[PDB]
């Protein structure tokens, strides 16, 4: 049957949820699976074996993080199910999985095994009345409120580049590179190793995280700030130690412009955003530059769009508007966009069968991909 | 539509997408004008204010010249026999009223 | 605004729109 | 039933038509049927699968295009149907395609199969109550003032020459060669290619043709200009982009005056005319020669008047006065003639009624064919 449709970003690194019709994702925790790595002696201790959820983050100091996406594709399927699961638990919506139709989102150009194995899940764990997975650029377009652009956003393990002209989504100009906010923090506790903080426990690469999240800024000319010396941030851990930061704070997230860094021969993220434009057609190239729209929450780096600017103006050709729009809810761009996209009769003209995918199975989602 | 451009300030995107194409206006007035022609000043009140045999084939012969208007109003194939049938209902009913 | 206050990560204090300038 | 005929200039380049007693032509739009390339994904996209014209020409990278008429012989008849029905739709004329009478002009020496199947799209598919088929000759006369003359048209898709004397052609006169507008527009993108600049899809071959319209013209003289290597004047593309051609903006227009450039022998524009005008009457020599009338978009090439008439002033015997009227109506001439000879009462008794045609059939347009 139809009740309210539940929407599920399933962004590597923080999963958003809510029912559709809302406004905002009221359930927003990190993704990830906690477990404890130490000995039980005292009863009346915490509670459950997995941690997933708040308690994780409030309990972190016991727990051994582990995640389950990795680049957008699913490693441990066991764990995706136990956070499926908590997504319906009766802490977050504590309605039954035989309820509500499923918004679940999805990098694009994932392999097709990741979309037949949540099929399989939602289908067979869950039984859902019905499913639709898309991509999460549509999304983005109908929370900002448009219908032409190229969401260029950066999740917090794959950032991607599609260009939408006119609700019609160009395929062959779809731009995915492997290389966001884990690889930032990731490339941040490397340089904090460097800097003698030996951050290498996984409660500890959630503190580089919020390093990341706070700390960090992009530069303008990498050289420009690189000969002077800068700031020197003083983070306070949350012991009470005082860490210190310096010129790796703009170095840091660097990496998404230039993966040289980490050593990995691919591409900048303006250079995503550019080939993405210039891989579609002629006439559309130039109403593309003049509307950009990023999501993603690893394009929250302060001072990140100017520098994006600045590249793509030296990359694009002379004087053409180049025009970007960062609203201030990108962190929830792809979920309120579910939500109106769930909250419409074409997604109920729109989705798959839960009788079709049985009859049918993986050719089915493979059909209704788009 | 300033309502709707209010909200489109306040960026409540629900309620201007759902109005712009859940409502299903756009394929409503598409198809409605569609078979506009073909659904107006039909004769079919002849047959039914018929007294005379003679009236009953004139109405026939004019329901039948007006119904030609079909491939400018894309009328469904199996919807028309349905109408067929109807009219046919209206005639057997004339012809127990005159018989 | 509150709804862009009530959750966790924002960008408060940022301008939306980034163009370059005039002058084509 | 009849008010205000319809007058329309089915030509292979751009479709011209209005009313009849209109002293312009209202719509002229092209004549291809845009189909979309890339998928639809967001709801609330644009609607169609067919883009003809106004909106098949904003949209143009999102588009195919599939021209229907091709050297003035209809290929697709399915397209065909699908611009006239858009010359009837509410966004060009309003009316309905029974209560006027049409007036749709043809290229000379069109196979039969076109009349017969145009006269039956008019009068099957519309139920249309008056149909003429004229020539694309007279009707430059008639919106030119002349009544004797060698009208020479280059449309978008076929070239030829009638020389009409006191409103009596004469037939076996008639030279027509099928190389034009298109021709130069695709020589021209050969010559892109070989300049290193190439262009394969539908959607960019129109770009070569606003190349074409825009920075191609003729040299008086064919070696003047060739071994001199001249400069290299730019153009902008409708991205941003630069092009700066040379050799190619006065090489790709002479394909009109020798063919044998393509690769076809057959002859030039002017020995098209005057061919033409040789193979008339011994005494209607210089009356043809000074009364040259020109039509069609392709005679409006930069210099092109120089050129026909030094062609034509070789070809022509010594000291014959050579005039060559050139009206500023060139591209929408045959029509201003349409709605000319529609707006007159000897028409109604040169079109062809319904029954006329029910009874009859093909033959009733084969005897009005003059
Ligand atoms: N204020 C911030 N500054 C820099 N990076 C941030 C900030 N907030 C979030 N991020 C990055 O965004 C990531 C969140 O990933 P996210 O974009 O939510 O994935 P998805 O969008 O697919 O859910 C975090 O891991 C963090 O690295
Ligand atoms: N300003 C111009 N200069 C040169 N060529 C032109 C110009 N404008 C249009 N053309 C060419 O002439 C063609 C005009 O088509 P037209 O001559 O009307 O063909 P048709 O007569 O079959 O309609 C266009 O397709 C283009 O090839």
């Amino acid at each position: 049957i139809a009740n309210q449709p539940v929407v599920i970003d399933n962004g590597s690194g923080v999963i958003k949820a809510g029912f559709a019709g809302d406004q905002i994702p009221k359930y927003c925790f990190p993704n990830y699976v906690g477990r404890p790595k130490h000995v039980r002696v005292m009863a009346g201790a915490l509670e459950g074996d997995i941690f997933i959820g708040p308690k994780a983050e409030e309990h972190r100091g016991l727990l051994s993080i582990r995640y389950p996406m990795e680049h957008g594709i699913v490693k441990d399927w066991n764990d995706m199910e136990r956070i499926w699961q908590y997504v319906y638990s009766k802490d977050q919506l504590q309605t039954f999985s035989e309820e509500h139709p499923v918004l679940l989102t999805e990098a694009p150009l994932n392999p097709r095994k990741n979309r037949e194995r949540a099929a399989e899940v939602f289908f067979e764990t869950f039984n859902v009345p019905a499913l639709f997975i898309s991509m999460q650029a549509v999304l983005s377009l109908y929370a900002t409120g448009r219908t032409t652009g190229v969401v260029l956003d950066s999740g917090d393990g794959v950032t991607h580049a599609v260009p939408i002209y006119e609700g019609f989504a160009m395929p062959h100009s779809i731009m995915r590179i492997d290389i966001a906010g884990r690889d930032v923090s990731r490339f941040l506790r490397l340089y904090l190793r460097k800097e003698g903080y030996d951050f290498h426990s996984s409660s500890e690469f959630e503190i580089v995280k919020a390093i990341k999240e706070r700390a960090c800024y992009l530069s303008i000319n990498p050289q420009k700030d690189e000969t002077l010396e800068t700031e020197k941030a003083q983070y306070y851990l949350p012991d009470g130690s005082t860490i210190e930061i310096g010129p790796s704070r703009f170095r840091a997230p660097e990496l998404l412009f230039r993966p040289d860094l980490i050593g990995e021969e691919s591409e900048g993220i303006h250079e995503v955003l550019v080939f993405a434009i210039q891989k579609s057609d002629m006439d559309l190239r130039r109403t593309l530059f003049s509307n950009i729209v990023l999501s993603g929450g690893s394009t929250l780096f302060k001072g990140f769009g100017d520098r994006l600017l600045s590249e793509v103006k030296k990359l694009a050709p002379k004087d053409v508007k180049i025009r970007i729009s960062a609203p201030q809810e990108r962190l929830y761009s792809t979920w309120i966009g579910g939500s109106i996209l769930a909250s419409l009769d074409t997604f109920k003209k729109m989705w798959v069968s839960k009788k079709e995918y049985e009859e049918d199975g993986a050719r089915s989602i493979h059909r209704k991909t788009f | 539509l300033l309502t709707l451009d209010i909200l489109k300030h306040g960026k409540r995107f629900h309620a201007t997408v759902s109005f712009d194409t859940d409502t299903g206006l756009k394929q409503a007035l598409e198809t409605v004008n569609d078979y506009n022609p073909l659904m107006k000043d039909f004769p079919l009140n002849d047959l039914l204010s018929a007294t005379e045999l003679d009236k009953i084939r004139q109405a026939l012969v004019a329901i039948f010249t007006h119904l030609r208007k079909i491939r400018n109003t894309k009328y469904p194939i199996q919807r028309a026999l349905r109408l067929v049938e109807a009219i046919s209902r209206d005639l057997s009913s004339q012809l127990l009223k005159v018989l | 605004d509150p709804k862009y206050a009530d959750l966790p990560g924002i960008a408060r204090n940022e301008p939306d729109v980034y163009e370059t300038s005039d002058l084509p």
